[PDB]
RNA sequence: CGCGGGGUGGAGCAGCCCGGUAGCUCGUCGGGCUCAUAACCCGAAGGUCGUCGGUUCAAAUCCGGCCCCCGCAACCA
RNA sequence: AUGUUU
RNA sequence: GGUGAAAUUCUUGGAUUUAUUGAAGACUAACUACUGCGAAAGCAUUUGCCAAGGACGUUUUCAUUAAUCAAGAACGAAAGUUAGGGGAUCGAAGAUGAUCAGAUACCGUCGUAGUCUUAACCAUAAACUAUGCCGACUAGGGAUCGGGUGGUGUUUUUUUAAUGACCCACUCGGCACCUUACGAGAAAUCAAAGUCUUUGGGUUCUGGGGGGAGUAUGGUCGCAAGGCUGAAACUUAAAGGAAUUG
RNA sequence: AUUAUUGCUCUUCAACGAGGAAUUCCUAGUAAGCGCAAGUCAUCAGCUUGCGUUGAUUACGUCCCUGCCCUUUGUACACACC
């Protein structure tokens, strides 16, 4: 009765991501990022960002035809964060609410087992 | 003098423990050492449970949990406020609030 | 516009980043075998009633 | 001065000697 | 000014031949040309399913998988299993502490030609009367054990093609299986095939690869 | 000598490719928060588009010359 | 974010 | 992209982002604990091989064969050195962006040596439990690890019984833990830092106010960096430890 | 009495079309509007001190903002962060 896309939230400090595909992947719709909708230079991480993010990406997808997306949400992830942008919470709350469906949340955040010594040095960013 | 009974981590017998990566500022921690927490909140609140239930296309959808295990070292910990500095009678109580 | 209206019969307690809240313990008048917390502005004591456009969202602590 | 610098200092100053000591002959 | 979704066409999935339904879902992709055919843009894409959706049944929230599209026949992608592997939650809440860990992991090739590698998942449980708060094992039962995970999952496996493996791991007999072979060894709640992985493809073999 | 590019507030740029009409980043000035600067918020000053002619319902924008800067290419008094 | 000494 | 905010920088040669693969090196998450082994440094993916190890059990054997140990030897984190290989990430140096009054730092980006391995050095750490080893005794208690003993035990079945896991009772050895401390200490605190002016179980090492100084010199080891040994002149009334009040 | 002390009369009638970031006071006869008495005085109120008259709104709470108090904590400070 619906039709199935991929949300691809990618939420991570400093900027998210909103990359609604197809059900493979390859093909994209509507990549949108939280810098097209406010230009602060600091704000791309905000709640209100990913929302006209989202929003934006939900119109061009009721646009293309898509109904419902399973969503897979990810950090940054790999050595830096493992830990999901303030952002992804609004761009999912706009993707719900713009009358997409939304179905399979799941975490794609990529974890290792103990790889790529992190960044920083022993001692850390000292502020 | 010596601040805490055995010490500012937890060793005894080992003598090394592989280290660790503090999350919030990458400063490199005894894994024993660091103060460790757990995550267990679930992947979307966002005081949105009612509006991604009703978008759900999933009857009784029960969204999934995400884990997280945060090491923080000392420092960062106490400055998240992670730990807080507890009076020295106090100090000698390892049980969670 | 779906209509409903309900009674507060346990104030629970002052609430809000700046304190303006109460948290109510919200009785219908439909169906009365319900208790539903949620949150109010203005001033509220006991045995007031209150209009809800919404039916079931339960509003939680205000952090 | 921290004890580690102090040291420092002192090895480079004793390495200055030795390179003198070793002009000298 | 291009509006690059105005030229690309449809295409339905009916991905499975055995799990439950056919139909998985849809796939745009821009339209054939000269030198770039839309099955030739094709035959490489993979969709990534629910076993719930696949099943029709909650029961199979986790294990997600891989479907790789082989051949279109009018406007219909014929896949083949390509992977299954654990949902994050869904591991991350079967991983806790106070309990030991146990992975077993083989490298077999089914029947016909199938390269697999096989990852087996299993925690340890407390007793019914146990007060020890741990319950650890003592890593030569974990040994045995994960032997004994090895020996079932290659016996299981070489005798089995992709189908019969998946009629095999969706009824979850296999762990049913695992439990009933170390569970003279140690309790061993837990257990689960955590993932299974696709290593090396055989010639296309349409004519067995057409099961519907 | 030929073909192309460029000149726009005090400095750097979009605007031009088919007129609603000069702005953006930094510095400069004023007020605001702060115990005080910085970051920041709100205001204020700034050229009239390199210089001329021409075309144009009303041209920097398109056209034809000149001054400057640039790349390539050619040289029988 | 920074605020130097007596 | 990155930051508190910026900027260097990539970007209509399609950058960031999505998907399918491959290549490289590093590492072994989550399980991971007041838990284990090792003489220490250390040791955390599976399997095989190779030898070794402590505890336990013993009505087995030897019978003083033992304890600590100058000189003397083996190993010895990281960093560094030599010659090959490898070089993904991070990243002393170096180069750049911003703040600053200056910022040759913290913060951002790139990035050499190094980070990995083989064969040789190096022999140094807040190499710490800042607590030598062996032996005996002096409170109580509960967990935990490995082993052994018993149960009208619970659970697992194969078919009596039995190992497996579990509970209880111990017992030996171990990492520790909590209370109380006769006792000890200046106190913090300590089951050893107790059995010390009522001072002796055995034995090794180190220290004699703070600087100068772990320096100079001599010797010795090292390719080097440096390691070990190691003063004196001179100078100073305090330095220092614990705890208390502001 | 000029650089009008002040009072009064006539006469061109200027900005201001409700206010920017910010910022001050305040919980019931209170804020606000209003004038009166006194003080400063030989004279001069827009000032201040007291007063009365008309007299609301919202709240009956909180530690997010600011400041302060207490407790804990660190100190190599004790002339005590000048
Ligand atoms: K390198
Ligand atoms: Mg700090
Ligand atoms: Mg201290
Ligand atoms: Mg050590
Ligand atoms: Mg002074
Ligand atoms: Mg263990
Ligand atoms: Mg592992
Ligand atoms: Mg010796
Ligand atoms: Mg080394
Ligand atoms: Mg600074
Ligand atoms: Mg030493
Ligand atoms: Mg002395
Ligand atoms: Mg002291
Ligand atoms: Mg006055
Ligand atoms: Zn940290």
């Amino acid at each position: 009765s619906q039709v199935f896309g991929v949300a691809r939230i990618y939420a991570s400090f400093n900027d998210t991501f909103v990359h609604v595909t197809d059900l493979s992947g390859k093909e994209t719709i509507a990549r949108v990022t939280g810098g097209m909708k406010v230009k602060a230079d600091r704000d791309e991480s905000s709640p209100y960002a990913a929302m006209l993010a989202a929003q934006d990406v939900a119109a061009k997808c009721k646009e293309v035809g898509i109904t419902a997306v399973h969503v897979k949400i990810r950090a940054t992830g790999g050595t830096r964060t493992k830990t999901p942008g303030p952002g992804g919470q609004a761009a999912l709350r706009a993707l719900a609410r713009s009358g997409l469906r939304i179905g399979r949340i799941e975490d794609v955040t990529p974890v290792p087992s103990d790889s790529t010594r992190k960044k920083g040095g022993r001692r850390g960013r000292r502020l | 003098p010596k601040k805490r009974a055995s010490n500012g981590r937890n060793k005894k017998g080992r003598g090394h423990v592989k280290p660790v990566r503090c999350v919030n500022c990458s400063k490199s921690i005894p894994k024993d050492k660091a103060i460790k927490r757990m995550a267990i909140r679930n992947i979307v609140e966002a005081a949105a449970v009612r509006d991604l239930s009703e978008a759900s296309v999933y009857p009784e959808y029960a969204l999934p949990k995400t884990y997280n295990k945060l090491h923080y070292c000392v420092s960062c910990a106490i400055h998240a406020r992670i730990v807080r500095v507890r009076s020295r009678e106090d100090r000698k109580n390892r049980a969670p609030p | 516009t779906p209509v409903t209206l309900a009674k507060v019969i346990k104030v629970l307690g002052r609430t809000g980043s700046r304190g303006g809240v109460t948290q109510v313990r919200v009785e219908f008048l439909e169906d009365t075998s319900r208790t539903i917390v949620r949150n109010v502005k203005g001033p509220v004591r006991e045995n007031d009633i209150l209009v809800l456009m919404e039916s079931e969202r339960e509003a939680r602590r205000l952090r | 001065m921290r004890a580690k610098w102090r040291k420092k200092r002192t090895r480079r100053l004793k390495r200055k000697r030795r390179k003198v000591r070793a002009r000298s002959k | 000014v291009v509006d690059p979704f105005t030229r690309k066409e449809w295409f339905d999935i009916k991905a499975p031949s055995t799990f439950e339904n056919r139909n998985v879902g849809k796939t745009l992709v821009n339209k054939s040309t000269g030198l770039k055919s839309a099955s030739d843009a094709l035959k490489g894409r993979v969709v990534e399913v629910c076993l719930a959706d696949l099943q029709g049944s909650e029961d199979h929230s986790f294990r997600k998988i891989k479907l790789r599209v082989d051949e279109v026949q009018g406007k219909n992608l014929l896949t083949n299993f390509h992977g299954m592997d654990f949902t994050t939650d869904k591991l991350r809440s079967m991983v806790r502490k106070w309990q030991t860990l146990i992975e077993a992991n083989v490298t077999v090739k089914t029947s016909d030609d199938y390269v697999l590698r096989i990852f087996a998942i299993a925690f340890t449980r407390k007793q019914a009367n146990q007060v020890k708060r741990h319950s650890y094992a003592q890593s030569s039962h974990i040994r045995a054990i994960r032997k004994v995970i090895s020996e079932i999952l290659t016996k299981e496996v070489q005798g089995s093609t992709l189908a019969q493996l998946t009629s095999k791991l969706i009824p979850e007999v296999i762990n049913k299986e695992i439990e009933n072979a170390t569970k003279d060894i140690f309790p061993l709640q837990n257990i689960h095939v955590r993932k299974v992985k696709l290593l090396k493809q055989p010639k296309f073999d349409v004519g067995a690869l057409m099961a519907l």
